Formats: C-alpha cells, structure tokens, sequence
DNA sequence: CTGACAGCTGCCTGGAGACTAGGGAGTAATCCCCTTGGCGGTTAAAACGCGGGGGACAGCGCGTAGCTGCGTTTAAGCGGTGCTAGAGCTGTCTACGACCAATTGAGCGGCCTGCGCACCGGGATTCTCCAGCAG
DNA sequence: CTGCTGGAGAATCCCGGTGCGCAGGCCGCTCAATTGGTCGTAGACAGCTCTAGCACCGCTTAAACGCAGCTACGCGCTGTCCCCCGCGTTTTAACCGCCAAGGGGATTACTCCCTAGTCTCCAGGCAGCTGTCAG
C-alpha cells in the first residue's frame, strides 16, 4: 500500500484533497489529476510564504515564525501583497513606513 | 417580596432573585422612595 | 533541501 | 449599557493614527473615527448575528464573527477557518 | 499596601540594623530605586504590596529570594486568583504564610495555601477535594454521618 | 474529544523541506492553515465556475490550471503552474 | 529640557509600527461590542475569541483608514490630518 | 437609609463607606475614640482594612 | 433552446406597471440582474449549509442568505415576501 | 397545476429548483427553497421595474430602456447599495 | 462656461465617448502579446469598451474630488497617482 | 503605436463626464497608463478563459467573467 | 424603414405517482464555565492645563500655461463584397470515475519534556538639543 | 547677525543570565485512504455545417491638430494667529478579587420517521419563428 503523495513525490496530501474537493460539493466528478494538481499547488505557495517568514525570522534573529514575520514577508513580496491584499492577519503589525515629507 | 419569588419562577438568574431578595430585606425604600405629592 | 526559482 | 461609545479612548485613536503614519492630528479627528468604528462594528455584528441565529445558537464564535468578516470582504486569519 | 507603612514603621522600631528596602512609588522612582540592586548586601529586607508583585512579576520571580513572607494570606485563598497563580513558582528558599484564618469558606481555601507552602506534600487538589470536602460537607449539612 | 483535520503536519513537512531548522508557533500555524484553507477555497471555486462555464460535470488537472492562472500573479502562476504539471506527471509515472 | 514637536511623534510612529500589541484595551471593546449587539438581537453571549477577532479587524480597518487619511493629508501641502481627510479617503474607498 | 433614619431619631453618628481617604479614616477613628457625643459608627465590613 | 427570465419579467413589469415596454437591451440587463441575485443569493446559502454542516438546502437558508445579503428595508420585505409564499405553498 | 400557481408566484419555482439542483450548492434541495428563493427574486424584480417604470414616466416615455434603470438603481439607495460594484452597458451615470 | 455646458450634455447623453476603432486596435495590440493569432467578438469588444469608460469616468471623478480637496480646479497627475493609491489598485 | 488612438479631446470628453472642469496637459500620459494597465490585466483574464475552453475566438462571456472576477460586474451581455 | 408584441409550431421538461433510505428531528445527560448585582482596593492609562512653535490659513504679485477661436488635415464611419477560421452540434466508444467490500496504516488526540523566547540588569552607543562662540 | 561644534540628557541597543510554558515528538487507536473488483457514462475525438470575423476598398464629413491671442490661477513670498504638541499635575477606571447558587446550553450519543431522491409517464410552459403594427 502505498499513498497518493509518495506517488505523486508531495507533501500535501492528496487523498484528503479529493475528499474535500468531493464532500465541498464543486462537482458531479472529481478527476484523478486534480487532487494531485491542487496539493502541488499549495505544497508550492506554502513554500514561497514560509521561506520569506523563515528569511524574514533569521533577519529578526528569532528561529520559531511568529505571525509578524508571516506579515513582513507577505506585504514586502509584491505578488504575495497582490495575492493577500484583501487579507488582515492577527498580531501581524505594519510595516515601518514613514513618510519623507514627515521627516526633519 | 412575594412578587419577586412569584417572578422567579416562570427570565431573571438565581442570583438575581437573590440580590433582589436581599434588597427587599434591607430597605423598600431601595427601589423607588416613596413619592412627595404635589399639585398638578 | 529546498528552494524556489522564484528567488533565484 | 449606553454611551459607550466613548471608551474608544483618545489616545486610542492617536495611538491607531500613530501606527498609520500620522505625525500631527486635529482635534475634531476623534469624533469621526468613532463613528466610522462605529458603523463598521455595527456592519461586522449585525452579520454575525445572523450567521449566529442561524445556527440556532445564543452564542456569537470567533467563526461566525470570521465569516462576516469574509462575506465584508475583510478575509482575517489566525480565527479558525 | 495600606499595612506596608505600618509593616516599615515596625522593622524600624524593632530591628533599626535591617537594611528595609520600600517599594512604594511610580515606575520611575521604582526603578531608581532599583538602580544597582543587583550588589551583595545592597537591601536586607524588601517591603512590597500583592498588586506590585502581580504587576512586576517579571523582575521579582527571577531573582532568588532567601526567605518569602506573604502577610495577610488570605488573598492567596483562591487558587484560580491570578495572584496564586503568578507567586506560586516564585524562588525563595523558605516560605512563611501570615494569617488570621487560615479557613474561611471551604477546605479548598486550605488546600490552596498549604499547595502554596508544601507542593510535593499536596500536588493534587481533585483528591484532597474527594477525600476530605465530599464528606465533611456532607457531615456539616448532614448528608453524612 | 474529536477529530478535527488540519494542515499543521503538511505544512511543517514543507518547513521542514525549506528551513530544516526554523520553527512555527501555534497561532502562525493557524494562520497558515487558514491560508491554505483559504486558497483552496479559491481555487476549488474557480475550478467549479470554469467547469460550469464548459458545461462539465467534472473537477480535471486543467481546471486547477486555469484557475491558478487566474488566481497567482505572473510569476507565481508560472511557477506554481509548473510544480503542478511536474507532480501531475510523476503520478501519471508512477501510476 | 522640551523636545521639539513632531519629535515624540515620530518616536511614536516608530514605537507603534515596531510592535503588534492590540492599542484598544479589551473591556471598553467588548461594552461596546455588546451595546451595538444588544439592538440587533438580546440575551446575545459573546465568546471571548470573537471578541478578540472583532478587535483585531477593528484596529486594522483603522490602521489602514488612517494611513490613507496621512496621504491626503500630504496632499494638498499638509501635515495635519483633518476630517476633511477621513470623508475623502472614506469616498475614494468607495464607503459612504 | 441609615442615615436618614439616626437623623430623624437625632442619634449622632459617623460613616465610613470606604471611600474616605486613608488619613481621614485615621481622623474618624481618633474622633470616633475621643468624641463621646457620636452614639453610632455605620460601617461597611468589607472596608477599613 | 435558450433559457431565459424575460418572459417573468415582462410578467412582473405588465402586473406592476400594465401600459409600460421594455426594451431588448434593458431586457438583458434585467436578465443578468436577476442571474446574479440569484447566484449571491444560493452561494450564501451553500455557503451557510456548508458551515451548519447540513446536508439540505431549505427556506431557513435562503431566508438567512437573503438577510445577510439584501440591505435593511429591501431584506425585510424580502423576508415578509418569501414567507407569504412559503406559507401559502405549504396550505395546498 | 403548476407549482408556481400554487405558491401564488409568477416566477418559475420549477426552473429554480431545477438550477439549485443541477447547481453544485449542495446535495439535497427542500420543498420550500426553491419557492422562497422565487419570492424574493419576484420582489426585488417587481421593485427595479417599479421604479425602472417610474423613472420612464418622469422622462416621458413608455419603454423601459437602460438609461431608466441606471437612474432607478443610482437613485434609491438601497438598490444602489446592492449593485453598487455592478456597470450597467449603455446606462450612463447620475446627474451632476 | 463652455466647460460646464459640455459636462451637461456628455452627463444627458450615454453614448460611447471614446471611438470605436482606435479602442479596438489598443485592444487588439494588447491581446497580440498574450496569444497570436486572435479573434474578437464585436459583443466582446463593444463590453470592453463599456467597462474601460465606465472605469475612466469613475477613476476621474475620484481625481476631481481629490483636486477639490487641493482647492483646485485643474487636475494633476498626483491626483491620478493618489486616486489609484487609495482606491487600493496600485 | 495604437496607444495614441486614445486622443487628448476624447480623455477630455471622459473627464467632462466625471465632472472635470480643468485638465492638465500631463493628464493624458497618466490616463493613457491607467487604460493601458487595466487593459492588460482584463485582456489577460479573457485570453485565460478563451484558452480553457480550447477556443480560438474570445467572446463577450470571457470578458464578462473577467470583469466579474476582477471586482466590477457587467450587465447586458451574459444574457 | 424598424424593434417589439403576438398567434402559432414543435419540443423538452416539469407535474403527478410510488417506495424508500436516510438526513434530520426528539430525547437524554454530562459537563464546563460561567453569570451578575452589589461591595472594596490600586495603580497606570486618561484627563486637564498652558506656553508657544510652527503649520494652516489668508492674502499679494506674478506670469505663464491651459482656455478659446479659426482653418486645415485627416481618420473615423458607413455601405457593400467577400473569403474563410472556427464556433456550434452530433455519433462512437473507450477511459475514467462512481460505488463497494476488505484491508490497514497514516493521521488523530494525551502526555512529556527540552528549550526558544521574553525579560531584568549593567554598559555602549546613538539622536537630538540649545548656548555660547568664531567670524 | 549667523553658521558651527560640544556637553548633555533622553533613548534605544546589546550582551549575559534565567524562568516558563509551548511545540515537537512519541504512543495507542480507528476510521478513512488504499486496493481489488464491477459497471455505467462523460466526454475525447472525428466529422459536418454554416456564422461571423477579418480584410478590403470608395465617399462624407465631423473631429482633431496646430497657431495665435489671451488672461485665471498655481505658485512663490509675507504675514500672521490659533491650535495642537510636549510635558507636568490630577482623575478615574480597568481590573482584580469576593460572594453566592445554581443556570444555561454546546457537546455527544441513542432512537426513529417525514421528506428528499430516483424512477416512470405524460401533457403543458416555453424558445423561437415570422406576421403585423406603432414609432
Ligand atoms: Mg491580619
């Protein structure tokens, strides 16, 4: 026996995936690749997320992610910011940004 | 007194009949003083 | 281990 | 409870404006932002509310209060969901 | 803190060799007071109140107390309190509790400050409260012989 | 006292997989369940509006293409468009 | 000794912006929070999780509020920020 | 209402409902001590330490 | 075959206003009007079973989705509206 | 009989059961969803061609065209509200 | 005075204000560089049209709103740039 | 070149709709960008659905689904 | 001439009619976890001056760059013609997914324990400020 | 009268140390992936059909561009003056702890029965066509 991710070479898995794509109610019929598909796809958007939170906790000199570095490293990568504009994330902060103007 | 054990059963907690009780005991008076009547 | 080619 | 509106605090608000990059602030700012918390609030609750009464519950969750924040537009994380 | 001059008043009337160290005040003028504390033999006894211990927990629970007297006890009576609960791991070598009534409402009352004093005598309090407050409130109200 | 699924294991493999040392608390692992929660929402009805749309009664790999398409952003799409078709490829592989 | 102003300002701008603290203190939100519900609906019980998420979402719909109020602000040649400055951010944000 | 009723029986007395000031509660007890005229002190019991 | 709400709502325009048109152009806007109504309103719905964890669509879902999506006066008289129908359905 | 005539309706109950079925919503559809989903689409119907009509009459016509409803949902506020992200084709906007 | 008598009759009228041609040929530039080889609906054409006017209109009323909070009339390219930039689609 | 068919009267005949009554002679440069962004990614949106559908011809519906996902709905072609 | 309403045609599909499987009500019943009127402290965030520095606001004087009027120059628009790439629709038939018994192991919480992290305490370094001085 | 540094006061920054509570792991346990089947059917793919999208012109003519003239206001420069900032001194309210008796009211689990779902059959609502008519 062997499981659907190890096939497919992914962490995500993909069985639980189709699980949810079938009782989510998006169709009639579920094919076989889409699981795989969709588990690849968020397998990569978590990595891209969690090495800038990983880069952006190394630059804080801090090794566990805190939901500030997650926020730092959303709103400084443009697609991520573009991806998660409409997104609030609790405890997250700003970013420091002081106006020029406002400046001595 | 009895109109608030009547109330209590029936939307007010134990603990408020409670509170309310223990006023009643102390004082009426802690509800609404009696009026000073005066012409219309 | 990982990296993404995104970062170059 | 009644006027309470005024616990958003002054400070509050300088503090709030402070984080938004506001280096000086007028004095008829405060009574603004309270009302516009104010009617935000009252959007968020009114549709957590009913999200609530649907469920035949009494109690508003921190998933409800998520799910009107989603249906908004205003998507927040780390509530569950 | 109302007892905490009276407490002051008495080390000086008794024992005028002590060194007393008083933390009454503001956060400035506590921590100037604090200021090069950290020498030997700097302060012999400190006087501080249950709301300062609560509130500057941080500072206190670190450092390595000789002896912990808590007067007035009873504010430690429920164990749920948060200020149980933040002095219960403070780091004295020896604990002393004042009291006038060591009960007042209910063996847990008991049980709390003796957990406080002796935790490897009375680690567990559901079987305190099964052994000893089943019965003797059935006793008391009659529900037991 | 129940089930209740979550991506907290997924997503530390993944760390694992980037940063072998760093770590995660328990509220940013929250926040990226509901982050994949999240996107997987958006992907699975676009996936079923696009399916409506062609008037198919299935959920394919092409599907998911399109609606990452049309979802990411240009260099995120491509990416991820990649990963996807690689790891829709070992499993056909695999089989 | 005085600084001058706009110093403790922008030491405060930096202070806020560093940390993630919730600035509102909870007791005052949540007698809000149940004022404004109790017209919706009575004997309605909030959990303490719901509270923190209203919370949450309230300071960052302000935060941004108040960044967009700033940049009109320096529009027009200002530092202060004005009503003025809230109504037009609120109208090109689409409120109202 | 135990003030007005030891007025409206004319029996001299003092309170003390906490909100007193530390050094005026020390002044009411010396008075209490030294005054003979003040028949009654009403009191809260949770106060006065 | 083409489906389409033009025939309803030429009804609904004939029983409110007899004497008055409609033209093909507002005929469509009223069309996608009303397929977008209806899509917000059963998304809701499907949204708010999913929650619930329910495995039915009933009028307590659509009532609710109507209430979180139409504003104040419009999701009342909704409301009343879909009620009166529900009720005279449920008496025949 | 029809089951629109029996709920007293004139949208078609039929046709909407049928698209909550066939649409992916959920995996079972009640009696009455599909009637009070036709209710309140007859309503909202009925009050955009009321005042769609109403707006007809005021510019001296007796065509509906897209112009008569652009100014019907911009002027009340509540439909405004509803489709206030929505760009009606050959609608034009408010006076000013 | 002629300005506020052409805003009255563009503001009555509903007509498409940008010409057809040149729009198609943008649009059509534009396509050339995501696929080759393209065709267009005129439906599909004519909805792009209707959606880019009713953006532009929308997009300069915001900048004429942010003039007048300048106390100016004339609009600037700064209050395009802060009208994007507060909409959010920057 | 076709960036220019978008003339300066007819950005002025847009403003006039908006309300404008004076326009800078560096309007239309900025105008002309914004279009051209919003262009671009409403365009990008169609070609993505003509090509889901293995089609060759972008119809109204694409664009309609476009402008739907990006956040402004079009009446008047879906039906 | 021209869109829109209507009489009529052909057809797909929704209205009756049956079983019936199960999704969704009743019915405990456990337990956590409060819940709130009245009390009493206790500070540390608020609240209130108030001197004044600087920024908002009101002018003034330009002087120029957007507005207006006129004449070309052109390019949009319209009208056929016309030629084909491609959208729309249909029949076969396989490849593929829906179910369904048996497995079975990977994923749930329960319980523990290092240790990452928050924070105290000197000492270091940095940022800002005016006074007085050099010119 | 004006630009400059210096000493100083406030402010972080930063290195040790250390308590704490939380993540990551490991362990039973089970339920939902997994594997091996059957068995309808969705659509993949030829193949046909006919629609409209593109490439062309010739004529109309209204719009757009350029040029000249011009003056209305954007902006720099002064002069305020008022009003909000920094910080010192005073208020008060989170908030924390009692004090109590019970009271919800989410949850898990059992049972059980109306009401959808699936299937069948048949007649009516409707898409659409052109004829006709007001605008
Ligand atoms: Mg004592």
């Amino acid at each position: 026996a062997k499981t659907r991710s190890s096939r497919a070479g992914l962490q995500f898995p993909v069985g639980r995936v189709h699980r949810l794509l079938r009782k989510g109610n998006y169709a009639e019929r579920v094919g076989a690749g889409a699981p795989v598909y969709l588990a690849a796809v968020l397998e990569y958007l978590t990595a891209e997320i969690l090495e800038l939170a990983g880069n952006a906790a190394r630059d804080n000199k801090k090794t566990r992610i805190i939901p500030r570095h997650l926020q730092l490293a959303v709103r400084n990568d443009e697609e991520l910011n573009k991806l998660l504009g409409r997104v609030t994330i609790a405890q997250g902060g700003v970013l420091p940004n002081i106006q020029s103007v406002l400046l001595p | 007194y009895d109109d608030f054990m009547a109330q209590t059963t029936t939307f007010m907690s134990v603990i408020n009949i409670l509170m309310q009780l223990r006023k009643v005991c102390n004082h009426p008076n802690l509800f609404d003083p009696r009026p000073v009547t005066s012409p219309f | 281990s990982r990296k993404s080619m995104r970062q170059s | 409870l009644r006027d309470n509106i005024q616990g958003i605090t002054k400070p509050a608000i300088r503090r709030l404006a402070r984080r938004g990059g506001v280096k000086r602030i007028s004095g008829l700012i405060y009574e603004e932002t309270r009302g516009v918390l104010k009617v935000f609030l009252e959007n968020v609750i009114r549709d957590a509310v009913t999200y609530t009464e649907h469920a035949k519950r009494k109690t508003v969750t921190a998933m409800d209060v998520v799910y009107a924040l989603k249906r908004q537009g205003r998507t927040l994380y780390g509530f569950g969901g | 803190t109302s007892v905490m001059l009276n407490w002051e008043m008495e080390l000086k009337r008794w024992c005028p060799s002590f060194k007393i160290l008083t933390y009454y005040g503001a956060q400035k003028e506590r921590k100037l007071k604090r200021q090069g504390w950290t020498k030997p033999n700097a302060f012999h006894v400190c006087i501080t109140s249950y709301k300062l211990v609560l509130q500057d927990h941080q500072a206190f629970r670190r450092k390595n107390w000789r002896y912990l007297i808590l007067d007035e006890a009873q504010n430690i009576k429920n164990f749920k309190s948060q200020r149980w609960q933040s002095l219960l791991n403070f780091n004295s070598q020896r604990r002393l509790l004042l009291t006038g009534t060591p009960l007042q409402n209910s063996l847990m009352e008991l049980w709390s400050l003796m957990h406080f004093l002796m935790p490897h005598v009375f680690q567990s309090h559901r079987e305190f409260k099964e052994w000893f407050s089943n019965p003797l409130t059935g006793m008391i109200e009659g529900s037991q012989e | 006292k129940t089930r209740k699924e979550s991506y907290a294991i997924y997503v530390y493999k993944v760390l694992k997989q980037v940063h072998p040392d760093t770590g995660i608390s328990s509220k940013a692992m929250s926040i990226m369940n509901s982050f994949v929660n999240d996107v997987f929402e958006r992907i699975a009805g676009e996936a079923s509006r696009l399916a409506h749309y062609n008037k198919r009664s299935t959920i394919t790999s092409r599907e998911i293409q399109t609606a990452v398409r049309l979802l990411l952003p240009g260099e995120l799409a491509k990416h991820a468009v990649s990963e996807g078709t690689k790891a829709v490829t070992k499993y056909t592989s695999a089989k | 000794h005085r600084y001058r102003p706009g110093t403790v300002a922008l030491r405060e701008i930096r202070r806020y912006q560093k940390s993630t603290e919730l600035l509102i203190r909870k007791l005052p939100f949540q007698r809000l929070v149940r004022e404004i519900a109790q017209d919706f609906k009575t004997d309605l019980r909030f959990q303490s999780s719901a509270v923190m998420a209203l919370q949450e979402a309230s300071e960052a719909y302000l935060v941004a509020l108040f960044e967009d109020t700033n940049l009109c602000a320096i529009h027009a040649k200002r530092v202060t920020i004005m009503p003025k400055d809230i109504q037009l951010a609120r109208r090109i944000r689409g409120e109202r | 209402v135990l003030e007005q009723f030891l007025t409206y029986h004319g029996h001299l007395y003092l309170r003390l409902d906490g909100s007193t000031r530390v050094e005026q509660r020390q002044a009411l007890m010396e008075r209490f001590n030294a005054d003979k005229r003040i028949f009654c002190f009403i009191l809260s019991t949770r106060s006065g330490g």
